[PDB]
């Protein structure tokens, strides 16, 4: 399925014309102030709620636990404790 | 003798039943037999021979 | 020399009965017998070379543990180490043996009375390892208030019993004997 | 025709390390491949330098480490560099699989890569376990009871095979010095199916992250990968210098530092970070052999995923659902880990429990199931 | 999963009209979140092509219809490597997203489907 | 006159059908039996397979009932 | 094409220890090869064997 | 070693009479007990042809005679593998051991060297 340069197994190719310049005829870092600010902002926008929705659902749920955990080993919970055993 | 090939050898499955069920049997029956011969051959000289004095 | 369809000379090496079934099955005769003393010569190598692993000679060597019990005092745990393994060996109250006394054989994963456990209902001793995969349980805590395996949350009774969580028996029991009343071997 | 090219050796290393076409556009997240490649050179020298002053005895196993900390010259660095690129290696084990069960690395025509991997996996767990044994502190003693006794779960015959992978009637001696042999051995055959599982992937190449082909537009492993895998060369080594330098018991239990003692097992029982998923899952199946099966299956598992995955499309970059499926299913992965780290108490016991049938659920039912609907959708939704 | 599989699944769907007035929407939505058309792809440059059976649809493919998939890959590669999206004319506008290939597999798929069938028929 | 042939298509799955599989089943079994003797076979040392299932065949079981006396025995 | 040919990693065992070309007329003194693999192999088995033996 | 370099040395011999008195009988001898022409071989058939320079020699043969030496190297392969000898019109007479190859791959070799040499010519 893929093959090797010379018959990489692409369909054949035509009409494309790539150009590009040189590493050291180009600034490596041009527009990176752009970038660093406003691409990456627009990539973590797009992403943010597929972690945003998990990490605080399951946060929600360790801390519903945990703080269920700390409170039937109270002298409060002594009751809740008794049943949970 | 058709029948025994056809039976035994034919089938690769059965030839190899056949083939591990042998080595089963020859397993057991020459650790037998060597254990026989071995003592055989070491009358008097082995452990369970001069044993019963003790 | 000219002509090919003029088979070379193969008399030589021809066997009349080619074609016969018992032909094929002289071969492979062969072909099994050899088949045969490799599997044969497998399995006595690799029996004999695995048993390398096996407990070798110095390690089986069988401990035969005697104990005191004077020194030991009512509602306490002691660990005899037998065979590497703990032994827990509790020196159980009245009140103790009654509470063991007291769950209905019915519901229990390994069903069994303190009876069948102790052959002396103030001697509680049992192999202290936990029947799941083989930590030693803490005593004295629980949740039946006997032993608990902190490895995965295992709860064993005063009889040792398993009531809670993994594991599928109760603590076994060694083969000990009462010598004297003040001294078990195990 | 190039030397490289032409030589029968030089030309299998120019397949693999200069001349291998790869898609042009993979991402930070191809980049674990290379650092597991590093973690595991890491390990083979460290590793081998600690065999060279360590002693497998029983009698002398935790002293011989004590020794390699304090008098060995360089000690203590060879010894948490083992130590922390163990963990680091899992890191990256785990970003790798993550990698690639997101973008769907595991499909046609990749399962055989992805199926090797599993058992490379596997390896990963039990080579790091039998080194954690090595130790022979308090955890590392009471770790191989309970791994030894996993075959205690096979009926009839596993008790006996419990007494003779100890070679003896508890771990001691005998399990030590075998563990040192098989903890020697395991890292070169899991560099061997590290191997294999690459040769098993130079037939369709890498993935990319859009999971289209990539035939159309390859570039050669170097100098572009190469030096995209230094960036994280370093970054690995920084925070390998971190945790190495400054802080190498962050990541241990301090219960490794007391030697074995047969006789009590620590109350806070807590494995290493990451085998904690797994123990979690142990922990939450209330039957041995059930707690046994849930455990491996949680890795054997994985090698389903090229069947239950159904989606017409390769990976998720551009599967919304499938995106937050896999989020949950992460985040799952994380909350198991945690809760192989708390108390056996309620309420983490039921909620273990819940974690536990939602890792399984994710690959017998929801991923079969999105990767379904995403189909129909896609379809739908682009008419 | 099959295309035939999909396409099947997705007319059933479009038949039913309780269906289709719930699903529709869905569909267009997911379609918008997917995302791909915003790298310049249509929905049937993202399917799996590594398989006996696409590779066949896609040599199938007219030359103009082929060349014009590789551009967009292509161009998607390089747009995924800057991690830059499409802009203007490059990004796929709805009227643009044409099932090109649906045709083409489907009738690989049929083919093979129909083979296998017949390989398991039995004379009556 | 016939104006269709007459046929059916037999369920079928990954390309096995159940005609096929049925004439597999015999060396299956055989295959399975190969199994059998060969993992006894492997096993036969371990003392648990002699105890609990060798000793226990009529006539041949005799074969792997072998006490130590306890004279020449230090365990 | 044959299992053994399509599949890279079976092609690769197959290169090897299969369908490798050898001259037809190689006497016994080729057989030194696959002795020292079989060396080697034992060596390897009961060495490790040793090592978890051995202090 | 070149063929070339044997065949100048051989000539150097067989010019000098002294020489070839005490050489080319040793030299007979030393044949009869090489004992290729056992195998049915002519000389120029042990010559090693893994190298450039005699692959090329080996492809200007004309084709009877490379027919031929395809069929002596199997026959000689396959007396080999069975450890008989050549019988009767088999064995090679010496009137049969013809130089067939040594005119091809001295062309080869000349030009070759001929080559080397004049990549380092130096204008005067
Ligand atoms: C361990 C050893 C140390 C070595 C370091 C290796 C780690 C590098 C790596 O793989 O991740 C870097 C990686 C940068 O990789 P990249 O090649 O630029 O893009 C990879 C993504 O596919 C590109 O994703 P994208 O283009 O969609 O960008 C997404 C990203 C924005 O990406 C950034 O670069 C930031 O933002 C987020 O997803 C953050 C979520 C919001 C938080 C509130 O960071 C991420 O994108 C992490 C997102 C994970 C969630
Ligand atoms: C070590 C581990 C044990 C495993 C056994 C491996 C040994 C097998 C091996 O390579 O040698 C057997 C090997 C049999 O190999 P072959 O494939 O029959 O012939 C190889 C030569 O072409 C055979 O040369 P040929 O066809 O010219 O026959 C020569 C051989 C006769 O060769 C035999 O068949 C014997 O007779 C002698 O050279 C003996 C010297 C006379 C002194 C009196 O015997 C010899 O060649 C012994 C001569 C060595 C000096
Ligand atoms: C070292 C391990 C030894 C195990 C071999 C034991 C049984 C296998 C055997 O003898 O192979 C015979 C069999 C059969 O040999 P065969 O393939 O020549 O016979 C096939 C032809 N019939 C079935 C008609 C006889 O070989 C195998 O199946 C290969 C396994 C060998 C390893
Ligand atoms: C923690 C929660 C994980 C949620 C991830 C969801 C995707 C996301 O936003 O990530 C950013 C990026 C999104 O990248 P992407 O390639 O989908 O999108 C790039 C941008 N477009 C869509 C325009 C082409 O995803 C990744 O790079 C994910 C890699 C997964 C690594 C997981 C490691 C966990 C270990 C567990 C092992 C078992
Ligand atoms: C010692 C551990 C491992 C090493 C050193 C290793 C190394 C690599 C390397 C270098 C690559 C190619 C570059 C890359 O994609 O990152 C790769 C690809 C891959 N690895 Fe691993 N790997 C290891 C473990 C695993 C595991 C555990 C799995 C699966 C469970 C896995 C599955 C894959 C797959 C499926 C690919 C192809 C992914 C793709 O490029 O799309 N590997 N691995
Ligand atoms: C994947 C490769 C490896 C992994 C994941 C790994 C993992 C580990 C781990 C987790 C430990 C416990 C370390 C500790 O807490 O002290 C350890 C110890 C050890 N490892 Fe490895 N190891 C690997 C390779 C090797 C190799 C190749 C050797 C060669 C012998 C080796 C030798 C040791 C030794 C001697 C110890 C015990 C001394 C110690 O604890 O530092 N390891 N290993
Ligand atoms: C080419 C492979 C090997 C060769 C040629 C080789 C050779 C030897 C030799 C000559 C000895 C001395 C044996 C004696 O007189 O007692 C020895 C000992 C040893 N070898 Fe190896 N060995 C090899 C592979 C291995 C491997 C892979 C291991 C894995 C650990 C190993 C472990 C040992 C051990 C533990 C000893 C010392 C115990 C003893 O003397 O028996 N060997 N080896
Ligand atoms: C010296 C020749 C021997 C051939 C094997 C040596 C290693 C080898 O092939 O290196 C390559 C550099 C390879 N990387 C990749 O394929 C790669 C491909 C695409 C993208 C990236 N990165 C992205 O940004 C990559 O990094 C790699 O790291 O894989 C190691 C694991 C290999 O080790 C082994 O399998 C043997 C043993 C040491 C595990
Ligand atoms: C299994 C996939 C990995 C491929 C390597 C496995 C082995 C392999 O290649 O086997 C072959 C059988 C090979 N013999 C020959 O070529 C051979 C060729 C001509 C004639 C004869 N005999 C004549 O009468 C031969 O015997 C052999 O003995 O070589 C071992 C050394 C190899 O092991 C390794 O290198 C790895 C390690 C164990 C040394
Ligand atoms: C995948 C393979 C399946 C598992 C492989 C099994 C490994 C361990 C099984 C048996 C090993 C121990 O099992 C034991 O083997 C030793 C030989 O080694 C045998 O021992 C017998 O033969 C040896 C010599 O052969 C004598 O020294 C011994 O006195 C005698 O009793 C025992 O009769 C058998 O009970
Ligand atoms: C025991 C551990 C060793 C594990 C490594 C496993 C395999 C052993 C060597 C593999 C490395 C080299 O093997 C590589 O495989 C290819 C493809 O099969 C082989 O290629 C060979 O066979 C193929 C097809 O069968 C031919 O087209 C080719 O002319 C020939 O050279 C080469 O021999 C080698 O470039
Ligand atoms: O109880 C356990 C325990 O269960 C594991 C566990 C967790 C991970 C398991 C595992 C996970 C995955 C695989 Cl494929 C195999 C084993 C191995 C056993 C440990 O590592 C441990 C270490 C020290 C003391 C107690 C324990
Ligand atoms: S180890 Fe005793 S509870 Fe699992």
């Amino acid at each position: 399925y893929m093959g090797w340069w010379g018959h990489m197994g692409s369909p054949p190719q035509k009409g494309i014309a790539g150009y590009t310049i040189s590493p050291f005829a180009a600034r490596p870092f041009a527009g990176v102030v752009h970038a660093a600010i406003f691409n990456t902002f627009r990539r973590t926008k797009n992403q943010a709620l597929f972690v945003i929705l998990p990490v605080s659902f399951f946060y929600y749920v360790w801390t519903q636990a945990s703080e269920k955990n700390e409170w039937l080993y109270t002298k409060a919970g002594r009751h809740e404790l008794a049943k949970a055993l | 003798a058709t029948t025994f090939y056809n039976v035994f050898v034919k089938r690769n499955s059965a030839f190899v039943a056949t083939i591990l069920a042998s080595a089963f049997v020859f397993d057991m029956t020459f650790e037998t037999a060597i254990d026989n011969f071995w003592d055989r051959i070491n009358a008097g000289k082995q452990w369970k021979d001069i044993r019963h004095k003790y | 020399g000219k002509s090919t369809y003029k088979i070379p000379d193969f008399t030589p090496y021809l066997k009349k009965d080619r074609n016969t079934d018992a032909n094929r099955l002289f071969s492979y005769f062969m072909i099994g017998s050899f088949g045969m003393l490799s599997a044969a010569g497998a399995k006595a190598t690799v029996q004999d070379f695995l048993s390398n692993m096996s407990a070798s000679a110095d390690v089986l060597a069988m401990a035969k543990v005697e104990v005191k019990l004077g020194a030991i005092p009512l509602g306490k745990n002691v660990i005899i180490k037998w065979r590497g393994k703990p032994i827990f060996i509790r020196h159980r109250t009245s009140e103790e043996i009654e509470e063991a006394n007291e769950v209905n054989v019915a519901t229990l994963r390994d069903p069994q009375t303190d009876d069948e456990r102790v052959q002396k209902p103030e001697w509680l001793v049992m192999i202290g390892v936990c029947t799941h995969l083989g930590c030693v349980p803490i005593g004295e805590a629980g949740d039946f208030g006997g032993w608990f395996c902190p490895c995965h949350g295992s709860h064993y009774d005063i009889s040792g019993r398993i009531r809670r969580g993994p594991a599928p028996l109760n603590l076994e029991i060694p083969e000990y004997d009462f010598a004297d009343a003040e001294t078990l071997v195990i | 025709m190039a030397l490289r090219k032409k030589n029968s050796l030089l030309n299998m290393a120019n397949s693999y390390v200069l001349d291998s076409p790869q898609p042009s556009n993979l991402n930070y997240f191809w980049n674990f491949g290379s650092l597991l490649a590093l973690c595991l050179v890491i390990q083979l020298a460290t590793g081998i330098t600690l065999a060279m002053h360590y002693t497998s005895h029983a009698s002398l196993a935790f002293d011989s480490v004590e020794h390699i900390m304090r008098d060995v010259n360089f000690g203590w660095f060879i010894r948490y560099a083992h130590a922390n690129t163990a963990s680091f290696f899992f890191i990256c084990i785990y970003a790798h699989m993550g990698r690639n069960i997101y973008y769907g690395s595991y499909k046609t025509p990749r399962v055989l890569p992805w199926s090797i991997g599993v058992i490379i996996f596997l390896l990963l767990i039990i080579t790091a376990f039998m080194g954690y044994v090595l130790v022979f502190g308090q955890m590392s003693l009471w770790g191989a009871t309970v791994i030894c006794n996993l075959v205690s779960a096979i009926p009839w015959l596993g008790e006996d095979i419990v007494h003779f992978l100890w070679g003896g009637f508890s771990v001691g001696n005998p399990t030590l010095q075998r563990f040192f042999a098989l903890h020697y051995l395991m890292p070169f055959v899991l560099a061997v199916f590290a191997l294999l599982h690459l040769i098993a992937l130079h037939t369709a190449g890498s993935s990319n992250p859009l999971g289209i082909t990539s035939n159309v537009d390859k570039l050669s492993m170097h100098p572009y990968y190469s030096f995209k895998d230094l960036i994280t060369v370093f970054a690995f080594l920084l925070m390998f210098t971190l945790f190495v330098f400054f802080s190498p018991d962050k990541l241990g239990h301090p219960d490794n530092y007391i030697p074995a003692n047969p006789m009590v097992t620590p109350a806070s029982i807590v494995p290493e970070w990451y085998l904690l998923p797994f123990y979690a899952i142990l922990r939450a199946i209330p039957d041995k052999l059930g707690g046994v099966i849930a455990m491996v299956a949680a890795i054997l598992i994985l090698l389903i995923l090229p069947i239950v995955d159904r989606s017409i499309i390769r990976g998720n970059a551009f599967k919304p659902i499938s995106k937050l499926l896999f989020g949950f299913f992460i985040c799952n992965f994380l909350l198991l880990g945690v809760l192989g780290q708390v108390h056996i108490e309620p309420p983490f016991i039921v909620l273990g429990q819940i974690c536990t049938i939602f890792y399984f659920s994710y690959f017998l039912i929801l991923l079969p199931m999105v990767s379904t609907i995403e189909n129909i959708f896609f379809y739908i939704g682009s008419l | 999963a099959s295309i035939t599989s999909v396409v099947k699944t997705s007319e059933l769907i479009l038949k039913s009209p309780l269906l289709s007035k719930i699903v529709v929407p869905l569909a267009k939505t997911y379609v918008k979140f997917s995302g791909y058309r915003q790298l310049g792809f249509k929905m049937n440059d993202l399917i799996i092509e590594e398989t006996p059976n696409m590779q066949l649809a896609l040599r199938r493919l007219p030359p103009t219809e082929s060349y014009d998939r590789v551009y967009r890959l292509i161009r998607a590669t390089q747009f995924s490597l800057s991690h830059k999206l499409a802009t203007g004319n490059d990004i796929t506008k709805p009227e643009e997203d044409d099932h090109y290939l649906i045709p083409y597999i489907l009738d690989v798929e049929a083919e093979a489907f129909e083979k296998d069938a017949l390989d398991n028929l039995e004379v009556v | 006159y016939v104006k269709k042939p007459s046929y059916k298509i037999v369920p079928h799955f990954l390309g096995f059908n159940i005609p096929t599989v049925s004439k597999w089943i015999p060396i299956f079994g055989i295959w399975g039996a190969a199994a059998g003797i060969g993992a006894l076979f492997l096993i036969e040392g371990v003392p648990r397979t002699r105890q609990d299932i060798l000793s226990k065949i009529p006539i041949i079981g005799e074969h792997w009932i072998r006490e130590i006396p306890a004279s020449d025995n230090p365990f």
